[PDB]
């Protein structure tokens, strides 16, 4: 599922205050039960990278967050094999939860489905 | 050799990765650290811990399922006993 | 399914053999091959077993050697092509009281007397059904059981309704070691000798087991120990981030 | 521990050491269990009947 | 440079054993496959030695197998290691493919790894059904009788095709023949079929319990992991000793003790442990056709999973809806499998019903409605407008 | 890049068949390596049909190939190819191992895929002879009892050696089942063994009939080879039709037709024809001991030749007393044939002994100093002080 | 991958011969070359060459081992007739 599809319906609920008050509590909720925030990692750092959209993303991020991504997958690999989680006061707050990588891999998205649209264009006389 | 496909995986020296920097590690020889018995006093209270986040999606569906199981079985013995032969003959052919 | 179709469920006797560190009763064996011969044997073969099996388990190599003799197997035929008879010996299988599957049928009702060999393994229930069902016959079935002619009852067996009467009764045999020969000890004599008929190789097997699970459980915990060691550097290892200056 | 240090002085056991130590093992380890074995189940051994038998 | 990477043999056993990069994270779940590996190894080898002394006529197979536990010298050692061997093989196998399936490990890039997989998990029924077959017990003359069988569903030829594979009339001595031959192949099939599956795994290398790259912090095969191989390894053979020595009739069928019997089937008929799951789906179809077309969907759906996981992460780490349903799967299996082992009775019937029917819903309804519904949570739960 | 570069598996098949770059001029000695593995494959598989009605029992086992060549729907066909094609695959052996004795092709840098030859050669006749004694005709019988006693010579536990692979007091019941089950597995042993043969020849590629490099000029495997393959596969399968066919008992021995009896050895005993050379080694020394190690050491020579070959360039080709005595070597290794199929008689006895003699001194004496002495003739010949 | 070690041979485009030079090529597609028949008038006695240089150093060792062979046949023949049972008892034991 590509994220230009998951915005799509993520911003629908996010407008309608009739979903909005319904659902994102639940999300919250279910955020907090992944637990992903314990091991230091934010949620856009938990994306499978291999295809190429992810590839052009993470190579058009600034230098300080990709070495910042690398820290924090590093951390999380070596609490893992710990079987340990963080001292609560290195957790990933949710003001910190940002999605850094969304804006990359969007403007990827359009770029190679204009692509595919104009490399089938048909023509009308 | 032959050319080879382009892969998500390197090896020593190329792997792949992103450039790192910044990030430092330390290590201690194995041979200078405490032979193995102070796994517990430290190492003790703070295991189990890892199945008490868990046993929840792990028991519940097995709960779900055992009574599921308890239930029909309950109900064939009863059907093939002889208070039961009456009922068996409606739900049966 | 009704009780009486699967049949009465045998409960568990404390076998003497039951347990990792227990061998069979040898003696209870050597009393068994006596119920089998005197009573067993007149309807059903033991054609898996080898009497030179029996020396050093329940016999001498002497008490075998006579007992072997007492039948007649086919020999070599002889300078002229006739064929010929010959004691038995050690080497050969005990004999069976039927030549064919049809001769076995008319001496029985038309039912099969099956082999013994593997009894014990070839049931549910093992050394626990064979027991139960010899020693539990009743001298009447429960009220309203229609009984076919010929037929004898018996709750253990599936379906109530089977081929073989009580053939057990109080001193049918007269023990050579001494001991009282009641329906129960008879029973409880056979089938252990039917159980090593069956698993010949019982009381080795379990010594075999014996040293292979404390060697395997040593270097079980011996290899945690080893990989624990080899890991600590990796375990214990420490990180730091300074993030790099634009 | 120094009753370490005495037979192989801060070295590893080599091939040659342990080769050695296996034979010995196997024989020493296969009496051991052997004996306990028959030992537990006296009196329902062919060795015990034999005895008790006169022929 | 080190011999070991320059010599042409040396280097592939370093690339694939000593110095590959492992995830330094991957945990014990990451041992099974050795020890599928171990497995195979142990049956090809009591196997060999045990058809030095078996006969495949139909009038001497069961006899030749007595003969192997009675007279051969340490012959019920190679019996009871090889046939409980089996049965190891598989509940290791389970937990390999369970592993796969909870950490996402049959997605990009590795579907071509899950895909040989796949077939190796149906040469593995294969091998084992053949070897059951030689024993020729009376399951084994019913379970040679109804597998061959089989194949008479289909349209217009089915039943030539069996006439065909029985070699005659019916299971008789031209089939027992054929399946030991048979049985004898197949295992090495197996072998070059695995090779293949660690050629796939190489290019990319094993995934990890977190689903995302280890590119960032990866450790040598060589130390690390071949200690920790060790660890299973010989707890492995601890609880296999437990069976072969103490208990090595449990997992068998007290039915095969008594010869192959034409004329009667056995009143109760319980099949393999390992194929239980798959009887119950078949008794549940009350159609010929389509009882066996479903049975074999049932594991040809394994290959669909690849695309009906809509996520964008991989695996059930941090996923609450899907470790759950995770777990209903996995029960709903050993139900399937406990149903299996009922008579064809009222409350079972339905039962097995429904639960046929959960386990196909898993991976064409449940899988992708979850995994949608989770990435919009994911998305809402941090984006501000 | 295309998917057959791309694709792991298609990569192996594409850089060994498909875009493997070959020496311009290589000849149709080089088409004898197609045709072994062709040979392989046509063993295993009239050999795994053949299996399915094959009984190992030793009361049964000259019988059941009698049923295979009367009842079996095509059953003569498939012996007399499995038969027919062990020569074959020997006849071809040899002019691939000739080949490579003429053209210097078991010298640097290709010692390892020589050597991974020799023993591929050794597993090859234990093959053979093990598929022999299953006929159990008898030749077979006095064959299996020939070759098992040959481990006799070893001292102290020589006869142990041998009643443990007897199974028993002599050739009997235990002996042709274990050598049928061991016939079995030693052909994927070899095919293993082939793999690795392959990848050796991969690293620095074919040579060629000059002897020099071939890097200034190769034309793709793809088309060329594989077309020019296909014509000396054909020319195989035609006089291998004609023997199967039309003479399918020349190559064999009419003492096969008559079942094995222990008590009595034939009156004129004649090895299988491949074996001849081998066999007249043998009985030319008058020691049991030294008569098997110097036969043994008739096939292990073979490894010396890349250190006695003093010579400066590769192959015969340029080489007028290399090629002279190269055929010396030849014909007198069909003369210890000769010599193998004749009686223990007066000329004979001294010609198999001066033959052997002949055989081993190509290896150490002969080819050392006739490649010192062309070295210095080359020499000698151009310089001008 | 890992590390490969040198060899003698590399692949199209790093084949490891030494740098060519002034050396042309030239080719006719076999689309339009003449239909296999010409190979005879002018492919007949060119032919046959090939064998006419070699067929010494395969006829010389022929001969050789074909007379030593014959020879000593011949010699057995006699040794086991009635006429050479004498000779036989002197070469025999
Ligand atoms: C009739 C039905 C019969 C059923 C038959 C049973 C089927 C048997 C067939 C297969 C048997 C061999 C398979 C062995 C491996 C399977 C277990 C596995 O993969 O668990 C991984 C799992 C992952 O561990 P991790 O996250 O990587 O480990 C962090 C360790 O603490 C990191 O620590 P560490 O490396 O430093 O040391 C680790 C640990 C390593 O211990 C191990 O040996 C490895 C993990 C084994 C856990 C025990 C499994 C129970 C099997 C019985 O060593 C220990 O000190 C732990 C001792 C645990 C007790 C084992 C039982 C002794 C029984 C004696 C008899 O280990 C578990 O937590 C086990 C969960 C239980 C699963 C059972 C489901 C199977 C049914
Ligand atoms: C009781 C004892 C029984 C004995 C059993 C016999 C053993 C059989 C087992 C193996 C049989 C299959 C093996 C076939 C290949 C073996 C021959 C070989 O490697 O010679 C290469 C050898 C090298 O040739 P080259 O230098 O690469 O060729 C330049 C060609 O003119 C370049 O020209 P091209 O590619 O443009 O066309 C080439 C040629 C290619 O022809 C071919 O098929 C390939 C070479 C075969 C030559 C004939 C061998 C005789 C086998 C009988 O096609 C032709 O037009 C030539 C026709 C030659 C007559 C073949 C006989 C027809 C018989 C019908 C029955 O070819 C020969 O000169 C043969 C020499 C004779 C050796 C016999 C020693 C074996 C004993
Ligand atoms: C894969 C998931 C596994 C599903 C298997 C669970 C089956 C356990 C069934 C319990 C039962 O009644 O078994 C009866 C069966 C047979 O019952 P049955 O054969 O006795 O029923 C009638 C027959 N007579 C009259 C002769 C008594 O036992 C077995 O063959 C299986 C027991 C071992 C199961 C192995 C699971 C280990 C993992
Ligand atoms: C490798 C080099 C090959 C050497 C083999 C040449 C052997 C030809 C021997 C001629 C001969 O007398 O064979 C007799 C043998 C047997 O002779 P014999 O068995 O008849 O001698 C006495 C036996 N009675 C009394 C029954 C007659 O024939 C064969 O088995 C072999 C013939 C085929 C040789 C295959 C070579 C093809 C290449
Ligand atoms: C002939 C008069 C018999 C004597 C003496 C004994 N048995 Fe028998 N047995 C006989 C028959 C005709 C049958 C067939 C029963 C049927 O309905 O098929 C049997 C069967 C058994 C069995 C198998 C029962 C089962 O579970 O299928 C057993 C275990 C058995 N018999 C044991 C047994 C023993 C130990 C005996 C001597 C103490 C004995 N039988 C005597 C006929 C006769
Ligand atoms: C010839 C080599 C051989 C190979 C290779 C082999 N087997 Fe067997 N197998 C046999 C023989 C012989 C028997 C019959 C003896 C027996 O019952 O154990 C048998 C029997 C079996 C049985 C029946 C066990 C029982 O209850 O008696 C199963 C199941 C089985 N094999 C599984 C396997 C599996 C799974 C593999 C490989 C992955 C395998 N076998 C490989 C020879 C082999
Ligand atoms: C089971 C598979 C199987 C394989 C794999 C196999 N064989 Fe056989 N082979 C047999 C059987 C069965 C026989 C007995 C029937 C017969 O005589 O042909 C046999 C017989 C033989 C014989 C005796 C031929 C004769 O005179 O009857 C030889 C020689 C032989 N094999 C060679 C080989 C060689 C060489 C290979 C492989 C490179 C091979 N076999 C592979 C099954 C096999
Ligand atoms: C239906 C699936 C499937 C089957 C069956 C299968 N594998 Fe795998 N195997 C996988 C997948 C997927 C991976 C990748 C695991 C990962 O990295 O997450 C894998 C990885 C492996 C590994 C790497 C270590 C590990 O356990 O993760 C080995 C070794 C391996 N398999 C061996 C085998 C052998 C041997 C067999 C059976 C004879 C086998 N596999 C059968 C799916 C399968
Ligand atoms: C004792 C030696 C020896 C034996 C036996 C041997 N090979 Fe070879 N093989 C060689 C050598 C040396 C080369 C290299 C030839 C060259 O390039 O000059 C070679 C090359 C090859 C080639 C390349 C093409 C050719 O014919 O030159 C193939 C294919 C091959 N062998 C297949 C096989 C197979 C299949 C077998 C048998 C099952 C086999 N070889 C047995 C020595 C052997
Ligand atoms: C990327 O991740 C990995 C990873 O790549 C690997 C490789 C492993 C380690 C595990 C393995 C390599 C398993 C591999 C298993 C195999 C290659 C098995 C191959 C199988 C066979 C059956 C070989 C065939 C055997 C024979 C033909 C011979 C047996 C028979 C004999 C000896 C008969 C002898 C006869 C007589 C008379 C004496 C990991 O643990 C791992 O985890 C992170
Ligand atoms: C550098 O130089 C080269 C060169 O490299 C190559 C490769 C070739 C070409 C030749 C080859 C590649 C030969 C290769 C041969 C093999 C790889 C053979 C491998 C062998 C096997 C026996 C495979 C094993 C087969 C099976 C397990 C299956 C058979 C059995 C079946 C199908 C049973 C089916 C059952 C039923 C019931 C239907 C050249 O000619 C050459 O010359 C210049
Ligand atoms: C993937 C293949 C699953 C195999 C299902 C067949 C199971 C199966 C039956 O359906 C059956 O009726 C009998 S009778 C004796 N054994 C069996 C058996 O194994």
């Amino acid at each position: 599922q590509s994220f230009t599809s998951i915005a799509r319906i993520g911003d629908y609920i996010l407008k309608s205050p009739v979903l909005s008050k319904l659902c994102v509590p639940v999300a919250n909720q279910f955020i907090n039960l992944a637990g992903y925030k314990k091991l230091g990692l934010k949620f856009d750092d938990l994306i499978a990278e291999e295809n190429p959209i992810m590839q052009t993303a993470l190579r058009r991020l600034p230098e300080d967050e990709s070495y910042a991504r690398a820290y924090r997958i590093i951390r999380a690999h070596q609490t893992e094999l710990t079987h340990h989680l963080l001292p609560r006061n290195e957790w990933i707050k949710a003001q910190e939860d940002v999605p850094y990588l969304l804006p990359y891999i969007l403007e990827a998205e359009a770029a190679a489905k204009e692509k595919d649209e104009l490399d089938n264009i048909e023509v009308s006389k | 050799g032959p050319p080879s496909g382009k892969t998500y995986m390197g090896w020593w020296g190329h792997m792949g990765g992103p450039k790192q920097k910044g990030i430092t590690s330390y290590a201690v020889s194995p041979y200078a650290q405490k032979p193995l018995q102070g796994i517990f006093h430290n190492a003790v209270f703070n295991s189990f811990r890892r199945f008490k986040s868990q046993f929840l999606y792990v028991l519940i569906p097995a709960g779900i399922y055992w009574y599921w199981w308890k239930n029909g079985n309950e109900y064939n013995e009863f059907l093939y006993s002889k208070a039961g032969r009456e009922e068996l003959e409606r739900v049966n052919v | 399914m009704t009780a009486a179709e699967h049949g009465l469920h045998a409960p568990a006797y404390a076998w003497s053999h039951n347990g990792p560190f227990e061998t069979f009763d040898h003696a209870s064996i050597r009393r068994g091959y006596q119920v089998y011969r005197e009573v067993c044997a007149a309807c059903h073969s033991l054609d898996r077993v080898a009497w030179r099996t029996l020396v050093g388990v329940s016999h001498t190599n002497e008490e075998v050697r006579n007992m072997a003799e007492e039948f007649e197997y086919d020999d070599e035929p002889d300078e002229q092509g006739n064929p010929k008879k010959r004691p038995g010996k050690l080497s050969d299988y005990i004999p069976g009281p039927y030549p064919n599957e049809q001769a076995a049928r008319a001496a029985n009702q038309g039912a099969l007397p099956p082999d013994l060999s593997l009894i014990v393994k070839a049931r549910h229930g093992g050394c626990d059904y064979i027991f139960s069902l010899l020693t539990g016959y009743p001298d009447e079935p429960p009220a309203g059981v229609a009984l076919p002619p010929g037929s004898n009852y018996n709750p253990y067996f599936p379906g109530g309704s089977i081929a073989m009467a009580r053939v057990l009764f109080d001193d049918m045999v007269e023990y050579e070691d001494g001991t009282p020969a009641t329906t129960s000890q008879m029973a409880k004599d056979v089938t252990t000798f039917l159980n090593w008929c069956a698993e010949p190789e019982h009381d080795e097997r379990k010594r075999l087991g014996l040293k292979t699970v404390i060697i395997l459980s040593s270097l079980y915990l011996l290899s945690i120990w080893v990989k624990k060691f080899k890991w600590a550097g990796i375990k214990t290892r420490k990180f730091v981030f300074n993030p790099p200056k634009p | 521990s120094s009753l370490y240090k005495t037979f192989f002085k801060r070295n590893a056991v080599f091939v040659g050491t342990i080769f050695a130590g296996a034979f010995v093992f196997q024989t020493v380890f296969d009496t051991a269990i052997t004996s306990w074995y028959e030992n537990h189940n006296k009196g329902k051994l062919w060795k015990d009947v034999k005895a008790r038998i006169a022929a | 440079m080190a011999f070991r990477k320059s010599n042409v043999y040396l280097s592939l056993v370093n690339s694939y054993i000593i110095d590959s990069p492992q995830p330094s994270s991957i945990n014990y779940w990451w041992n099974m496959g050795s020890l599928l590996g171990l497995c195979l190894v142990i049956q090809i080898v009591t196997g060999i030695f045990m058809a030095m002394h078996y006969s495949s006529n139909i009038e001497l197979a069961f006899s030749s197998v007595e003969h192997i536990m009675r007279d051969v010298h340490n012959g019920y050692i190679l019996r009871y290691l090889h046939a409980n061997g089996a049965s190891f093989f598989f509940m290791v196998m389970f937990m390999h493919m369970a592993k796969g399936l909870y950490y996402g490990s049959y997605r990009s890039p590795r579907v071509t790894l899950w895909n040989v997989g796949v077939i190796i998990f149906t040469l593995t029924i294969a091998t084992a059904f053949l070897g059951y077959c030689c024993v020729y017990g009376q399951m084994s003359h019913w379970g040679a009788t109804v597998i061959t069988n089989l194949f008479s569903a289909i349209p217009f030829v089915g039943n030539d095709i069996v006439s065909w594979l029985w070699g005659g009339f019916s299971v008789s001595n031209p089939t027992i023949q054929r399946f030991f031959a048979l049985h004898y192949l197949v295992p090495f099939i197996i072998a070059a079929m695995v090779i293949m599956h660690l050629m796939a795994l190489h290019i990319h290398g094993s995934s990890n319990p977190l689903g995302i790259t280890g590119n960032l912090d990866r450790i040598p095969m060589h130390s690390y992991f071949i200690f920790k191989d060790l660890v299973t390894v010989f707890l492995f053979m601890l609880i296999l000793a437990l069976f072969v020595f103490y208990s090595p009739n449990t997992l068998g069928h007290p039915d095969n003790y008594i010869p192959g019997n034409p004329l009667v089937t056995p009143a109760s008929i319980v099949p393999e442990w390992y194929l239980l799951p798959f009887y119950a789906i078949l008794r549940s179809i009350p159609d010929k056709l389509l009882g066996v077309i479903t049975m074999f969907a049932a594991i040809l759906v394994l290959l669909v999973l690849p695309f009906t996981d809509r996520s964008v992460v991989r695996g059930n780490t941090f996923k609450v809806l899907s470790k759950f349903f995770f777990f209903i799967f996995v029960f709903n299996f050993v139900l399937l499998g406990q149903i299996g082992a009922c008579h064809v009775e009222v409350p079972y019937v339905l039962m097995g019903q429904i639960a046929t029917f959960i386990y196909f819903a898993y991976f064409l309804i449940i899988v992708p409605v979850i995994s949608t519904i989770e990435n919009v949570l994911f998305y809402i739960g941090r984006v501000n407008k």
